[PDB]
């Protein structure tokens, strides 16, 4: 039902009501491609080392390796990203989990609208539980994707999760 | 315990005054800014202490692409219209609900009728009557609250301050009761 508004640059935005002090503060409070996805992290209390992907290049090094994870552990996924020039409207995160060729999950979150800024943004998912049991160990293939209201295609990368008895 | 509240709704339905009355306890009669600076009010509800962060917004079409930056990490939304403007109420399901649900899935909405004090104002009734309309009625408000899946429907006047502390007590109760967990 929601219908995205007309594209508007940050300058077109500042030009509007530019003599209104109160709106000037509003815009101040709230404010290479435009959106750059930089890092994927696994936030996990029980993990013996840091679990991170750099996504600023070399996207051809998964599926060669993965994140190892002890079966049954709680964790969140933290994606970092950068907005460089203009507003991204209503950015969405979509995830498809594969096991042995079968799609076992699909999940997607409204991350939101974000203006350009120096420091990267960090988006944290809700808590998830690593699989367990004799039949659920080894590798899961994961297809991560971003999209937004001005774009009907995606930023896509693909990563692996390998579930073990031990860390 | 931090919660974030964002107040949305049509231009001139009384968003800003509501917010100012809540922090200052005085209706502004001299000057009303277009958007009041966000600020942090220390409220207590149901035997519990709450750091409540309040964001006013710009309702205009022109800021449709700007305003949605206020939403990330929002815990409760005050979605207003004015009791003296059945148009402002028609836009609830035509604009504010499609937007708020789009950017804030799973987030409780309190539908808020502003300017109660105009329900029975003489001059007001005439103006509305001159375009074949009357003030909005509580049933029309509550009906809408059900139609859009609002946690509640509250009515208020920031002029007389009746209902103001109760609106935000409800929003705060909504936030404690309640896509993606956190953005930083
Ligand atoms: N009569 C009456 N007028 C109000 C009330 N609240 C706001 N207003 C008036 O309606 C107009 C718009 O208010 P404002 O708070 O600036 O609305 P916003 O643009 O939606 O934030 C102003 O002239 C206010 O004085 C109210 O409770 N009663
Ligand atoms: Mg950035
Ligand atoms: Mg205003
Ligand atoms: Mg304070």
């Amino acid at each position: 039902n929601y219908k995205p508004p007309a594209q508007k640059s940050i300058q077109e935005i500042q030009e509007l009501d530019k003599d209104d002090e109160s709106l000037r503060k509003y815009k101040e409070a709230l404010l290479v491609p435009n959106v750059v996805v930089t890092r994927l992290t696994l936030v996990c209390s029980t993990a013996p080392g840091p679990l991170e992907l750099d996504l600023t290049g070399d996207l051809e090094s998964f599926k060669k390796q993965s994140f190892v994870l002890k079966e049954g552990v709680e964790y969140r996924i933290k994606i970092s990203f950068r907005v460089n020039r203009e507003i991204v409207s209503g950015m969405k995160y979509i995830q498809h989990t594969y096991r042995k060729g079968v799609k076992i999950d699909k999940t997607d979150y409204m991350v939101g609208s974000y203006g350009p800024r120096a420091e990267e943004y960090e988006f944290l998912t809700p808590m998830e539980e690593a699989p367990k049991g004799m039949l659920a160990r080894g590798s899961y293939n994961i297809k991560s994707r971003f999209t937004d209201d001005d774009r009907t295609d995606h930023l896509s990368w693909e990563w692996n999760l390998t579930i073990k008895k031990e860390w | 315990i931090r919660k974030k509240l964002v107040i949305v709704g049509d231009g001139a339905c009384g968003k800003t005054c509501l917010l100012i009355v809540f922090s200052k306890d005085q209706f502004p009669e001299v000057y009303v800014p277009t958007v009041f600076e966000n600020y942090v009010a220390d409220i207590e509800v149901d035997g519990k202490q709450v750091e409540l962060a309040l964001w006013d917004t710009a309702g205009q079409e022109d800021y449709d692409r700007l305003r949605p930056l206020s939403y990330p990490d929002t815990d409760v939304i005050l979605m207003c219209f004015s009791i003296d403007s059945p148009d402002s109420l028609e836009n609830i399901p035509e604009k504010w609900t499609p937007e708020v649900k789009h950017f804030c899935p799973n987030v409780p909405i309190i539908l808020v009728g502003n300017k109660k004090d105009l329900r029975n104002d003489e001059h007001t009734r005439r103006e509305l009557a001159k375009m074949k309309q009357e003030p909005v009625k509580p049933e029309e408000g509550r009906d809408m609250a059900n139609r859009i899946g609002a946690f509640g429907y509250m009515e208020c006047s920031a002029k007389t301050k009746d209902g103001v502390r109760e609106v935000f007590e409800m929003a705060t109760r909504a936030a404690l009761q309640a896509s993606g967990c956190l953005v930083l």
